[PDB]
RNA sequence: GACCAGGCCCGGGCGACUGUUUACCAAAAACACAGGUCUCCGCAAAGUCGUAAGACCAUGUAUGGGGGCUGACGCCUGCC
RNA sequence: CAGGGCCUAAGAUCAGGCCGAAAGGCGUAGUCGAUGGACAACAGGUGAAUAUUCCUGUACUACCCCUUGUUGGUCCCGAGGGACGGAGGAGGCUAGGUUAGCCGAAAGAUGGUUAUCGGUUCAAGGACGCAAGGUGACCCUGUUUUUCAGGGUAAGAAGGGGUAGAGAAAAUGCCUCGAGCCAAUGUUCGAGUACCAGGCGCUACGGCGCUGAAGUAACCGAUGCCAUACUCCCAGGAAAAGCUCGAACGACCUUCAACAAAAGGGUACCUGUACCCGAAACCGACACAGGUAGGUAGGUAGAGAAUACCUAGGGGCGCGA
RNA sequence: GUGAAACUAAGUGGAGGUCCGAACCGACUGAUGUUGAAGAAUCAGCGGAUGAGUUGUGGUUAGGGGUGAAAUGCCACUCG
């Protein structure tokens, strides 16, 4: 009984998890376009600069 | 009641096709075709003139101003249609 | 250092919060400028911008 | 625990000094956001505890502040005195005992006693003795008045129906803490003071010529004309209410 | 070993000092400063702008807010 | 993708309200107002002028339809959160760089030599999960307390959960369970019948056509991420909406209507998009030895974004002899 | 080191209105340039460069005024 709420707590822990690393991928991809640095080929062509 | 955004006299909504050859290059390769358009139009209203006047479903509607005043649409037809039979029955 | 050159490349959203139609009517003296605009015969009584485009030429 | 839901955010911004926007408060501007503390002045929860947990610096102060909860479920700040041990209990109330920290109105307590913060009339927020070590005493009472002596060397009767926080307010050591880096007084949003004989004629009655101008005029003055030593700025006819002046 | 990359010491005057100042002939010994002192102000405060309502002061309360002069620090600051 | 269809700061306009010859001044609710907060796309190709916009691949948002349950639901209200300072240096790594391995070619008329010359590329996203990094509470033992070895506590973390008071959520007080937690990085899919050195066939000699090898490891090491992570200091560091939770009171609609999800399909609002932008196109009257916020920061020598010479890329400064 | 103080080796730490020096900000000297390349600059050095810093965007105070670390400075190459 108290291993099934472990998974449950665990299962909140996952979904949390998803959600807040979401935000926390999308927030630094909005922190990269916002200074002007964020598109990978606009970085990959100014690589040898 | 489901308004527009604006009501704009929808049979006058196209004005005229493009007959450049960039346009025959869009045909041939894009299965779309160029329209003008006034200013006051829509991706709704310009989208749901193409489907009842002509018969055709249409997949995407690409509009942009032209410094001269006017509006340019690229209108991108479905798979199904091509746009080289569809656009000699008007005359392109 | 800079040079003594007075306009420079602000906005002209902002030029037209100051200098444009809507501050020009928003006082009894701006409207009486338009007064000497429209008397006068000025083809552009404001020096404004757009909120939506640029200009149709 | 920062970010409390009590520091209540929006204010008027920094240390302002515009009316119509002409500089009426002279020599302010600069320094950080100082976003300010609202505390519990007037204490509207009478004959209920409360602790103390937290002295939090409050920078619109020269004291500190404290945090206070209650058996109820509430936060306020209130002034904390010299002598708040952290833990201690203070409660508002008619009848509650002496102590340093709480508050009651100015009848039901004995003559000669520490108070800060008191009032002056009934139902404001806080007035007078609040600042960091500013004690006010009390001479005894009357019908309906009470003269106090207050942090001024000056006595007052006043409305004996007035709520006080009995205790000597903290933070005294601000008499002693230095402002010697010389550019902290910029930190408080605090300009620097021009001074009157090195203007023109134009800005400053001292306005001078060649030289360290004496004074000039007859008295020194104030940049707008009033003589600035010893002509006092009082109606003549206001309250009635101060017994001696006492300065 | 190229480019790059402190000249220093001995005295004196002024300003303690870092800073600010006449955009386009003066960067200073001038202004400011931390510190000192006098003086006004008990909150419906003084003071400031406005015929007024009112606003800054201040959502602060004499360990605080104006205003005058002097300018760290050390010794003092006499007579009328 | 950037603004508007979302939100507010400074500030402006201010319904009523006060004041004032007039014009108008003050000021509350409210509404505008980004330089901020919230919100979903990356890689390759096309191309006389367009590319996160067009084509192809994989995605992600916001609603509708299709299946299970619910009788209430939405808004206003109550709350959490959004939510924030400066400096400091140490870690863990990525981006880039160098070297080595591998693959292809190479005789570049010189004394010798292959020691030489080019590639060694891949994103967003979906899944799984984190240590020798930080955090996890107290005491003894061994060690420089430390990384670790060992014992005990019943709270001592991230987090949940019960209650008690006028107490739905919250807050406060009390009790209990949980030894882990956090995030860059990472493996796989995306992702190769892509890209790519080279050779193979014609030149409008401007390029197209077919085929295609290896595509790994280690040392440095970021000013980028972890990271609003810790430590220290005073000069004490915005607001509102989105989001989440929830009783009473108040307005509306009610059964195949509303709400919450699980796969699968459908649908995709306006404006900006060229070009110059360390400038001949902007501002200095000039195709003016001047100015203009921000982003990317290769090699060698060097502490270094100075300096000297160079790869990429771009020029030879619009009078010459 | 004494029963506690007062004080000192040694590490750890990273404070500064610290120092050298780039971007950046400013303009001290000198030469050039004076129908200047430029209605205020070029060249060679120069002062600050974690702060009383610099700058972008959106604002604010408007002439019996504003603002001024105070020069009669600045308020669109114009300011008693």
């Amino acid at each position: 009984s108290k291993l099934q709420l472990k998974l449950e707590q665990k299962m909140k822990m996952k979904m949390a998890k998803k959600i807040r690393l979401r935000r926390n991928r999308l927030m630094r991809k909005r922190k990269l376009r916002k200074r002007g640095a964020w598109p990978p080929s606009k970085m990959k062509k100014l690589k040898n600069v | 009641l489901k308004y527009p955004r604006r009501i704009l006299d929808v049979y006058q909504i196209l004005q005229s096709p493009i007959i450049t050859e960039a346009a025959i290059k869009n045909i041939a390769d894009e299965n779309s075709l160029l329209f003008t358009v006034d200013v006051r139009a829509d991706k709704k209203m310009i989208r749901e003139a193409i489907s009842n006047f002509f018969g055709v479903k249409v997949r995407k509607v690409n509009t942009l101003i032209r410094p001269d005043g006017t509006k340019k649409a690229y209108i991108m037809l479905n798979k199904e249609y091509n746009a080289s039979e569809l656009a000699k029955k008007i005359g392109i | 250092a800079a040079l003594c050159l007075t306009k420079r490349s602000r906005s002209r959203k902002s030029l037209a919060r100051t200098h444009g139609f809507r501050l020009r009517m928003s006082t009894t003296s701006g409207r009486a400028l338009l007064k000497r605009r429209r008397a006068k015969g000025r083809k552009i009584l404001c020096t404004k911008t757009n909120p939506s485009s640029g200009k149709r030429a | 625990n920062p970010r409390n839901n009590l520091i209540s955010g929006q204010r008027r911004c920094g240390k302002g000094r515009n009316a119509r926007g002409i500089i009426t408060a002279r020599h302010r501007g600069g320094g950080h956001k100082r976003l300010y503390r609202k505390i519990d002045f007037r204490r509207n929860e009478k004959d209920i505890y409360g602790k103390i947990v937290t002295i939090e610096y409050d920078p619109n102060r020269n004291a500190y502040i404290c945090l206070i909860h209650y058996g109820d479920g509430e936060k306020r700040y209130i002034l904390h005195p010299r002598g708040a041990i952290i833990g201690d209990t203070i409660v508002s109330g008619t009848e509650v005992p002496i102590k340093m920290g709480n508050a009651l109105p100015l009848t039901d307590m004995p003559l000669g006693t520490a108070i800060h913060n008191i009032e002056i009339t009934l139902g404001r927020g806080g007035q007078l003795a609040r600042a960091a070590g500013a004690v006010a005493k009390l001479i005894a009472k009357e019908g309906k008045s009470a003269t106090l002596k207050l942090p001024s060397g000056e006595v007052r009767l006043i409305s004996k129906n007035c709520s006080a926080t009995v205790g000597q307010v903290g933070n005294v050591g601000v008499n002693q803490k230095r402002l010697g880096r010389a550019g902290s007084k910029r930190w408080l949003g605090k300009r620097p003071v021009v001074r009157g004989v090195v203007m023109n004629p134009v800005d400053h009655p001292h306005g001078g010529g060649e030289g360290r101008a004496p004074i000039g005029r007859k008295s020194p003055t104030t940049p707008w004309g009033y003589p600035a030593l010893g002509r006092r700025s009082r109606k003549r006819n206001k309250y009635s209410d101060n017994f001696i002046i006492r300065r």
